[PDB]
């Protein structure tokens, strides 16, 4: 503590900064000999020094964005020559939405792709990876095939510019879709014709376009393209498949912390549960993700299968004797939900 | 078909608010009354009417046991913030066809009860409120 | 948990008034009545509220032994002076889990009762007034 | 402190009408209700209240002996000019602490009847009044 | 900080009219006025102003007990003089934080009301004026 | 979306005037008007316009507490002098979204009220006025 | 014929202002003006009428929740350019025969409000402008 | 600003005293006794004046 000080400083205007975003999560992967392990990115101007300049290149691409910048990265570092595993087996432990690898060799994203649908189908984590050429069937993982893009001069790779590809995406918000979302810092892409960026994104992959005087994304599918009975047409988009793996990380969150081995499993818990999950569908209601009239509602059929299989007497037996039950540790529910999309394609016809 | 044993009587009924379960509760009522209003139709001697929406009312009255009310809004109350509950009604009677329960959701209460004595009398609480929405759970 | 002994009795009332125990009490109740103002939304059925505020109301009756609220406000409120009271009421039956014990503060009355007698009918005196602040202390 | 015994009886009350003694009063009772208006401070949520006067309101019942208030008001009422009486009221029970003993003056009353008998029943009068001022003797 | 006893109720005012203290009064009004002229500039969007005078105005009520205005008139405007006048009014709240007096002097009177009855109704008398200056001697 | 919860209620207002916090306010106005010159065309039957100017109106209601215009005005507009003054106005309510705040500058008031009185009622002071231009310091 | 249940009811409005949904609407009105010319010719008794042109009025009401007019004029009409918008508004109840959907376009707004607030009472903001053109989307 | 008892010096100085705390409700030990002694506590805040300005301006 001193005297009182009264200063008035005169300076140069200064530019301003690309507003934040309230969700999205990189994870990124990086070789370099120093720095190394977990690092943190709120703003592109804290970069570690020591980095090299090639990284650090990747990094500001990344942070690049769209309408808003992602809301934090998580930079990796190993020295090199370290399997890719370890870094994997790391970051299971932490939580983020989008994970990319700028210098991945075949081996390394056939380990990515295996690493990612088991989280999906077995870990029950829903995250997803942005990979250059790689033919995987799953909605978790996004096919970016456009090699030799110009950005001042300088070349990038398949592999180099999935980082701007993932910033791009993790910077959109929810309500919008990255169809037709033009790239101002790119100057140059190698030529394509219509009909084979159409077979392309007829075999699921995500292309660099030129359209309208500009360049930018002619659609925004993930791999996805072989479609079953129960699976349908709507899991091909990004937009669809982001919601819901939002709508699946608050259900499990709340039902995670506050019921399991939490309350001794009775009807009157089950139906404090459901009153809980249709607040909180409620509130995405009002919020304007999903649409209005949804339900949530004990799963009858699933309980009486279940009372069958362990051999329980069910004739002479009520429905509300059945619905009331004693399932062990088991619960069974359903509901029912609805999702909108957004424009792509428009008909106009006019009479002359 | 109809027995006087069907008829559901209310000793057997249980009520959750905010997620807790009330042991003291005396009586629970909760009812929507529609707005209408008069239409006359030209050539019509009968007067109709069109319908505009509800309001929802109801009660509770529990035993005096502890400070549940108190607790629940007092200091938001002054504080100038207004808290919204979920009430639970359950009533299941062992001679009845079935179970009723129904969820009374955006619950506003009227007043707060600070102290209510007289020399010779048990205590007793009554707390008015309004709602706007509802689910049906276990109809029968 | 609730069983029939943990209802509090009302002949384990305590008041302080002005800083003096009264003993002649007979029942005190204090009452925040909250003032709600219908508002309809658009494409909603369902009529909701908001909160502007509450009025503070409370009564206290007592028997007729001495000249309490005459010495308490008389000759201030012929000169044009009124005054402001804080009251406190405890609430302890031994069977209950434990006391409850609120100051209401703020306390204007609303009228004086100079004479009231009937021939063979023993003498009381009720007391309304207005509050506007209180404070909880051994909340339950 | 506080007996049962100490509660004051209205059998022993004496009343003084225009400096002559009642015999048959059954009732005596006067009160002041204070006028008040509510106000609205901005940032408080608890409405406070302005004291602005009162209005002395009573009546007097008796069995109907003689024509006392006739006599009292009816020629006067009638020629256009209004009397005002002053009442003193007492009421000393032997097992209380003291007496208490009050003036009203300035009493207006508020009708005069004429005449009310039904066959089988015995003759009673009230008389409802109003006033302005009042004095103390002999507190408690 | 506000209190709501500090509001000026307006049964403690007072009133003197050329140096007699009526006692009738029922309420007594008096302002100042001031005149603006609007100032359009080319080329400005917007407004301004600047002022160009004042005037006085205000009024009496009063309960009819006599005839004070016509004595206080008389003759004068009859016999073509211009008779001014001087008016004292005082409030003087006991909870509030002090008192304040106003002279106000040059008043010129608007009309006289000779008789104004109806049959079931007490009788009023509302007299307007203006005035020029105004002095302050006890400032609140 | 829209919660009834959201609408500002105007119990949370505040108002500084000359710099000075002012406890007493009971309500705040200010609006901008817009003046418009129609648009005729021969041959077209529609009928268009454009803006002309602008000007500021509002006013300021008090509960009457103190002499605080007077003070504030003195003598300054008897003197000959233009005094202009700064407003600010402030609603912060508790369940809606955010503070407004906002600086109207400019400011010359109408008239000065003296004396306004009677017997059984309350005072307040009305004072309209007008401005030139505004800041938004707070938005939502 | 004709049901009671075909009147639309008001609370199944909706409004687009400049493309965004607004939640906070109240009322919404909007009326062509017809103008007249009285032709009267010597020998015959009757008058007849011939039409000139027409004008566009109308206004909107909104509960405050936020500042959204002022962000939507912001300095247009202060730095001198002239603001026009579109607004689009919808009334669809279900019990009618369909819906009806009109288009406003060249809306000239009248005023801006920047502050309107009193101590107890719910916010609310009134906005009337003038139009030139309309289009109709769906017709009932 | 509140004010209250202040609980856990009375449970420390009736622990000095040598009771039993155990199988005692906490309104018991709350209205316990405690000879000629008062335990109390408070909290309140204070406000600072303006002695530090800083402003920055771009050009």
């Amino acid at each position: 503590i001193g005297l009182p000080s009264i200063n008035i400083s005169f300076k140069e205007l200064a530019t301003t900064v690309k507003e934040r975003s309230a969700r999205g999560i990189i994870a990124m992967v990086l070789k370099d000999a120093k720095a190394l392990g977990l690092n943190e990115i709120h703003e592109k101007e804290d970069i570690p020094v020591d980095l090299s300049a090639e990284n650090k290149e990747y990094i500001n691409l990344a942070l690049m964005g769209n309408v808003n910048t992602p809301n934090k990265l998580l930079v990796y570092v190993i020295e090199g020559e370290a399997d890719i595993q370890t870094a994997l087996d790391f970051l299971e432990t932490k939580e983020f939405n989008y994970l990319c690898m700028p210098k991945a060799v075949e081996a390394d994203k056939t380990a990515i792709k295996n690493w990612i649908i088991k989280l999906r189908d077995i870990d029950k984590v829903k995250v997803k990876a942005v990979l250059g050429k790689v033919v995987g069937n799953h909605e978790g993982i996004i096919n970016f095939t456009t090699e030799d893009v110009l950005v001042g001069e300088k070349k990038y790779s398949v592999d180099e510019f999935t980082s701007r590809v993932a910033g791009l995406i993790a910077g959109t918000p929810l309500s919008q879709s990255v169809t037709y979302t033009k790239l101002s810092d790119v100057v140059d892409i190698p030529k394509m014709t219509k009909v084979d960026a159409e077979s392309r994104v007829n075999k699921g992959e995500l292309i660099l376009i030129k359209e309208a005087g500009a360049i930018r994304i002619a659609r925004g599918v993930n791999s996805l393209t072989e479609l079953t009975a129960e699976k349908g047409e709507m899991f091909q988009k990004i937009k669809i498949v982001d919601t819901l793996d939002i709508i699946h990380s608050d259900i499990r969150k709340v039902i995670i912390d506050d019921y399991i081995g939490k309350v001794t499993n009775s009807y009157d818990n089950k139906c404090l549960l459901i009153v809980a999950i249709k607040s909180y569908l409620e509130e995405l209601e009002k919020s304007a993700l999903i649409e209005s009239d949804s339900t949530v509602e004990i799963d009858f059929e699933a309980q009486k299968s279940y009372l069958k299989s362990k051999g329980v007497d069910l004739s002479y037996m009520t429905l509300q004797e059945i619905k009331e039950a004693n399932t062990g540790s088991k619960v069974f529910l359903k509901a029912k939900i609805k999702v909108l999309d957004a424009m792509e394609d428009i008909d106009l016809s006019i009479e002359i | 078909n109809m027995e006087a044993r069907n008829v559901m009587s209310g000793t057997w009924g249980e009520l959750w608010l905010d997620g807790n379960k009330v042991a003291e509760v005396k009586k629970f009522q909760a009812k929507m009354e529609f707005t209408k209003e008069d239409i006359i139709i030209a050539g019509q001697m009968g007067t109709d009417t069109k319908y505009m929406g509800y309001k929802g009312k109801g009660s509770i009255t529990l035993y005096h046991v502890s400070s549940r009310m108190h607790k629940l809004i007092g200091e938001k109350i002054k504080r100038g913030s207004e808290p919204r509950f979920v009430a639970i009604s359950k009533l299941n009677d062992p001679d009845s066809y079935g179970a009723e329960r129904i969820a009374v959701k955006n619950i506003a209460f009227d007043d707060l009860t600070l102290a209510d004595w007289e020399v010779g009398v048990k205590g007793e609480i009554e707390a008015p409120f309004t709602f706007t929405e509802y689910d049906f759970l276990d109809i029968i």
